[PDB]
């Protein structure tokens, strides 16, 4: 089985059965099998939201580098769209956590109880969709077209394409934040700067990343 | 009319009929559980303590509903506070 | 039942399901001891009742055109007189005090001193003249708890825009509609912090 | 502001105490020669002090008639002002190696339990799987948390012996 | 009779150094002796010992 | 069935053959509990039968030519006039609002409090005047459900015209007869991305 490190030892809670079981618990944080339950969701969650933000500041951009659009940084579009909506941050952020809570309730209820949500009576009509298949994937409503339903081995190739991309995402919305706070400039900006003097314009030399004082 | 009557007045009299047919029976139910069930008999014998030991004229009341000298002490007072209270809170305050 | 506050949750045992209103919400487990729960539950119905009168009275006073909810025991202190509808009424704050104290000081002892912790809560009767329970109740007990939770809620909403927007229930309405999302809690200053 | 506290930019005697400390150091360079390794030293001392009350008031550290920085404990009053780098945000910073230490020692502890002679690897520790348990402590708090969420950070009132009452 | 030898045991004697702890049962004598069950301790009490005989009933498996 | 959403799918089957409408089109799998099967289908036939109206009465205001569906509700902002066929009406926001919540409430209620499930669908007698469902029923109600799903579209047509045209719908239709190749969805600058 592929793992983070060649010769790394495999813990021995992390069997191959997750997508992206690559035997990575060094401080082993998933020994408990309900720990690992939540961290699993927890990850696939992490990452879905990473992957749908990261398309949304390098997407955006790329297009606004090459004159399609005109969407600001995304550093800088907080307050442009907040001028232009006119909506104050407070109704907007407080609309926003209701929705979300309500959400993340039915989704957090689904895990402490499997396939709850489904009760008869409950959600008018749709408690059914309300239902889940596995941990993190709730089949149904989502994946509308179907597509976990092919067969038993494409449903374990686009999970592992998820977290792939997903772990990836959530680095990279990391380090779109930290090149900002280090370089103070957009992240294809970074890149550009970088494939100009490849071998001169490195995170050792921003000033920020290591202090040097000695 | 408007002196220290009126006020008095009105406070013992409302007092003691709202403890003459309305709190009159809680009260009576509140004194026995207190005194007969969770708390017992005190003044068991012997020793001049008999001061301790309940009176007598308290438990001679022809009134209906056992209203006693104690209970008309008792809710009369209270409405010589609240006739002093109502006259006095308008004087100043 | 009547149904679940957490779709998907179990359990509230401690609630019986004939209790009127049962949709099982009792997260601090407030209502496990039995007795408690006797207790509870009358008080709950105590206070759906008072508050249900408290709102449509809030409302009302502004509707027809008298004044707000809080500006109303303001002529015992303005130094004015009582008005109700309009009609002066001849009373002073003290006389009213003092009817209240004895109007309550019976009814209210009536009431807790009737045992029957069924007839103490629904007691009918002369309290139900038209005999609307006759048919059906449950139904109309639901309701009863049902709008009463909703007015409950809605006699500590209009207490607590004022605390906050300091503006009467009907005109607050008003400028949400107006304009919705910059008439908010949100944008009041006291409720959220930053 | 705050408490009266003027910041110490604006605070004079924490200037005065600026001119009085440097000239205080300034009177013992002069009984030196120029290059000596006295004179070298007593510069440092002046050119590190001019950078630290320096350094306070452009920290905004509100400071009272004394001229001395004061901080602020209040979590409302330091965030809301912008007062959160003293006290607050040094707070969490050591409740957080704090509790990296302590876990971490309770499960070399839990290891040694069982094992062998537990009470001779309390005295010849065990350096090899000290420093295997060290890094564990890093997210200390997502795993106790994940131990009161299944009931198995502290014991069973049934097996912890008790003095006779 | 008493718990097999070798069974750990929770004391349930109130002034033993080992009450709420186990200790394994090093033997139990098959007379009348009043406490029987010999239980040793890893522990040892203030005193320094080890080991203390307890009666059948201040012994749970 | 009345044909196939996907012709070479297979996939519906919890949908009923005799269903009234029964295309086989249900991708996320909503109808598979009979009871919410009862439920949708009682609201589709609801959806479609008021947006039927609404249809009529958007785009027939416009033929007879007394204003825009969306000019409707407007007067009472400007504190006009109600005027139904040029013909003036002497009502206001607030009364005209009351009046609708009674009616719709003491008729809805009803048309729910039905038990028998198939008359909340189809009621027939009193709303069976004409008594064409005496023969050829169950085809009639596939013309009244294909009707009322292109109705429902339909509304939802008129709404994107006037949010991204902004011209009236029987306008936004000239528009397109007349320049059709320079008219349309593509060129009103909303559809399309930015
Ligand atoms: C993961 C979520 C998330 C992240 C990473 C950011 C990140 C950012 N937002 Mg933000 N936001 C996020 C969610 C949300 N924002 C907003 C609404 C806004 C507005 C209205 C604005 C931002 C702005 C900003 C930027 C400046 C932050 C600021 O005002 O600090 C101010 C504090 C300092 C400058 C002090 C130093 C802080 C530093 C971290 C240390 C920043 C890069 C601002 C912007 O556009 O940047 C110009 C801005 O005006 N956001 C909402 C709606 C409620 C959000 C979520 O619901
Ligand atoms: C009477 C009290 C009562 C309370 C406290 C709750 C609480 C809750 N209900 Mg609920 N319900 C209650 C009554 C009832 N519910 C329902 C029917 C439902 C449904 C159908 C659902 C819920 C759900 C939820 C949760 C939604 C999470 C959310 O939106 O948070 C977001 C956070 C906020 C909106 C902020 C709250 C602000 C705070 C109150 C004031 C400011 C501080 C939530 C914890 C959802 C859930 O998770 O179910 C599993 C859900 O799907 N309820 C019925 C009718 C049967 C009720 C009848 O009384
Ligand atoms: C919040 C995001 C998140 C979460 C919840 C998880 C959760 C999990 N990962 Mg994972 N991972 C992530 C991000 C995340 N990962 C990213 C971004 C990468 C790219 C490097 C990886 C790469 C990765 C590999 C290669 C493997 C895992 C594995 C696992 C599982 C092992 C059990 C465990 O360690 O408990 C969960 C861990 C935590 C709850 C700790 C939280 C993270 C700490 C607090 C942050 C500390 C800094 C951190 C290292 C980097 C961020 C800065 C677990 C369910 C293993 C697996 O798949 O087994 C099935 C494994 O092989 N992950
Ligand atoms: C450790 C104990 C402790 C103590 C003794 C205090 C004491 C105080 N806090 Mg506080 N606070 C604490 C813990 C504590 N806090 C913690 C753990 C948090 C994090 C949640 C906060 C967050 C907090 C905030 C956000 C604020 C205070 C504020 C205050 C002051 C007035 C607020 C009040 O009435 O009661 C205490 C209030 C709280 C404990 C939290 C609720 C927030 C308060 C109620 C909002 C009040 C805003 C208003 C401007 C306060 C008027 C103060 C007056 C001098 C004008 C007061 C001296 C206010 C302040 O002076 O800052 C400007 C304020 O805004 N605190
Ligand atoms: C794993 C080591 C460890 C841990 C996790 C704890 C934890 C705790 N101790 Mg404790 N303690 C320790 C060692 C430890 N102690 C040692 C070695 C001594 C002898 C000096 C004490 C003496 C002591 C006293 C007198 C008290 C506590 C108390 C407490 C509790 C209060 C929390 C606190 O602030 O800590 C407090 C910690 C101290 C006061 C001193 C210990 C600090 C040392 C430096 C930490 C131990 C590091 C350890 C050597 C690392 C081993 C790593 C391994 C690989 C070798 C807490 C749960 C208080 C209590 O009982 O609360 C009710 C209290 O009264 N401790
Ligand atoms: C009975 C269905 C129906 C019909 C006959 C029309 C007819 C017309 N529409 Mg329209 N539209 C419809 C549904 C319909 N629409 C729906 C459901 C929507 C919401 C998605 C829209 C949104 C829409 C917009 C934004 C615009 C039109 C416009 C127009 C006019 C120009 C042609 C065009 O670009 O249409 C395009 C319509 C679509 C691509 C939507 C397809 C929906 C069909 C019914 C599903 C199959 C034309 C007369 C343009 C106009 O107003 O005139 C200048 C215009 O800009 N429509
Ligand atoms: C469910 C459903 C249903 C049915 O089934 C169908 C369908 C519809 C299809 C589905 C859907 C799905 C989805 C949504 C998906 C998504 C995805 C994504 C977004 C990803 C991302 C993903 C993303 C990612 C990875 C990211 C990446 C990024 C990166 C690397 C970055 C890098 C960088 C850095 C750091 C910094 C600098 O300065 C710059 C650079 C150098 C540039
Ligand atoms: C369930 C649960 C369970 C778990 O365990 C815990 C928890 C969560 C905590 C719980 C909860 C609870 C609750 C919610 C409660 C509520 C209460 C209220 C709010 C009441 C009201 C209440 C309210 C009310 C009565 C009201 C009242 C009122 C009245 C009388 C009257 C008034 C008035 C009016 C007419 C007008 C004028 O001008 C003035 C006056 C004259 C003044
Ligand atoms: C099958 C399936 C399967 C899977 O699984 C899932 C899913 C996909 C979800 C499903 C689907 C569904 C759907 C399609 C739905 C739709 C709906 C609609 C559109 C409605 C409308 C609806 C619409 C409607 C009612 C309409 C209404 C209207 C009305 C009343 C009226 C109006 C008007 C007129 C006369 C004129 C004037 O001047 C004004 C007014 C007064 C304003
Ligand atoms: C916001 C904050 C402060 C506010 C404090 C206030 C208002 C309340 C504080 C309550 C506090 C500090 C503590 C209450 C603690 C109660 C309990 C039951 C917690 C016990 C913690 C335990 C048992 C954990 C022990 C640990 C385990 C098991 C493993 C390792 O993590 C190590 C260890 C020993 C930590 C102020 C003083 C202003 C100041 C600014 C920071
Ligand atoms: C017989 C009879 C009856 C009755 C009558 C009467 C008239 C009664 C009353 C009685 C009374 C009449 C009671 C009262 C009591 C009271 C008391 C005994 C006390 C008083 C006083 C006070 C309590 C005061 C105190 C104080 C002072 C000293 C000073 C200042 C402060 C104060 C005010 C606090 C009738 C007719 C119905 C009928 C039948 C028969
Ligand atoms: C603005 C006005 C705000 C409210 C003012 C009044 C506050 C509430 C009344 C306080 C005084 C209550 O006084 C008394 O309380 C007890 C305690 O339940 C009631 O006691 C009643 O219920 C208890 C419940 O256990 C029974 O045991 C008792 O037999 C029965 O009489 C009395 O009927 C009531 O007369």
């Amino acid at each position: 089985r592929p793992l983070w490190m060649p010769g790394a030892t495999v813990p021995a809670h992390l069997k191959g059965e997750l997508a992206g079981d690559f035997g990575f618990d060094p401080l082993n944080l998933g020994k408990d099998p309900q720990a690992l339950r939540w961290y699993q969701q927890a990850e696939l969650v992490h990452g879905r939201t990473a992957m749908t933000a990261v398309a949304g500041i390098l997407i955006p951009g790329l297009l606004t580098k090459a004159g399609v659009l005109n969407v600001p940084e995304w550093y800088e579009a907080g307050k442009v769209s907040a001028e232009q909506t006119g909506i104050a941050l407070g109704p907007l952020l407080a609309v926003q956590l209701f929705m979300c809570g309500f959400v993340e309730g039915k989704r957090w209820m689904d895990f402490l109880k499997p396939g709850s949500q489904s009760e008869a009576g409950s959600f008018l009509g749709f408690e059914a969709s309300f239902k889940g298949t596995d941990n993190g994937y709730p089949g149904g409503p989502f994946d509308p077209m179907g597509m976990c339903n092919e067969s038993e081995a494409k449903t374990k190739d686009l999970k592992l394409k998820e977290i792939k991309n997903g772990r990836l995402a959530m680095l990279a919305c990391l380090g779109f934040a930290a090149q900002y706070g280090a370089t103070g400039k957009g992240p294809l900006d970074n890149l550009a700067d970088h494939l100009a003097a490849p071998l001169k314009t490195t995170f050792v030399d921003n000033g920020i990343s290591i202090p040097i004082h000695l | 009319g408007l002196e220290p009557y009126l006020q008095v007045c009105a406070g013992t009299a409302t007092m003691l009929a709202v403890g003459r047919f309305a709190f009159l029976p809680l009260h009576r139910r509140d004194l026995e559980r207190s005194a007969a069930t969770a708390g017992p008999k005190t003044t068991g014998s012997t020793y001049f303590d008999s001061l301790q030991q309940e009176a007598s004229f308290i438990t001679s009341t022809n009134d209906p509903a056992g209203f006693t000298l104690i209970d008309t002490m008792a809710w009369g007072a209270l409405g010589h506070a609240l006739g002093f209270a109502f006259l006095a809170a308008s004087s100043l305050q | 039942r009547a149904g679940n506050w957490l779709p998907g949750s179990d359990a509230p045992a401690w609630l019986p399901d004939d209790l009127p209103g049962n949709y099982g919400f009792d997260p601090l487990g407030l209502c496990k001891d039995p007795a408690s729960l006797k207790r509870f539950t009358e008080s709950e119905v105590i206070h759906c009742r008072w508050a249900m009168l408290g709102a449509a009275g809030c409302l009302g006073v502004e509707a027809l055109g008298f004044g707000n909810w809080y500006d109303a025991p303001l002529w015992a202190i303005n130094g004015g007189s009582p008005t109700w509808f309009g009609i002066s009424v001849p009373f002073d704050l003290n006389t009213l005090l003092a009817v209240e104290f004895v109007a309550m000081a019976a009814a209210e002892s009536r009431r807790g001193d009737e045992t029957d912790a069924a007839k103490r809560i629904y007691p009918g009767g002369a309290f139900d003249p038209l005999n609307f329970a006759k048919g059906d109740i449950e139904t109309l007990k639901l309701k009863e708890i049902k709008n009463g939770r909703l007015a409950m809620m809605a006699c500590l909403g209009f207490v607590a825009q004022h605390a906050a927007t300091g503006k009467t229930p009907l005109q607050a309405l008003g400028d949400h509609i107006g304009n919705p999302w910059g008439s908010n809690f949100a944008t009041n200053g006291v409720s959220l912090p930053f | 502001d705050i408490a009266g506290l003027t910041p110490c930019s604006e605070s004079a005697a924490y200037a005065k105490r600026l001119k009085n400390e440097v000239k205080g150091l300034n009177k013992r360079l002069k009984n030196y020669e120029a290059d000596s390794a006295p004179a070298i030293a007593l510069k440092a001392t002046i050119e590190r002090t001019q950078n630290r009350f320096a350094n306070y008031a452009k920290a905004g550290l509100l400071c009272g008639a004394d001229g001395l920085p004061h901080l602020i404990s209040d979590p409302g009053l330091a965030l809301k002002y912008g007062h959160a780098g003293e006290v607050f945000i040094p707070t969490f910073g050591f409740l957080y190696v704090a509790g990296w230490i302590g876990y971490v020692g309770r499960l070399y502890l839990n290891m040694v339990k069982g094992e062998a002679k537990p009470t001779e690897k309390e005295i010849i520790i065990d350096v090899p799987a000290a420093l295997r348990l060290t890094w564990q402590g890093a997210t200390w708090p997502v795993q106790v948390v994940a131990e009161l969420r299944a009931n198995t950070l502290t014991e069973k009132a049934e097996n912890i012996t008790i003095s006779p009452r | 009779v008493g718990p097999k030898r070798g069974s750990q045991v929770k004391i349930l004697r109130p002034e033993s150094y080992w009450y709420n702890q186990t200790g394994k049962v090093v033997s139990v004598d098959q007379s009348g002796i009043l406490y029987p069950v010999v239980v040793r301790f890893e522990t040892q009490n203030y005193a320094g010992v080890t080991t203390n005989n307890f009666a059948l009933d201040e012994v749970q498996p």
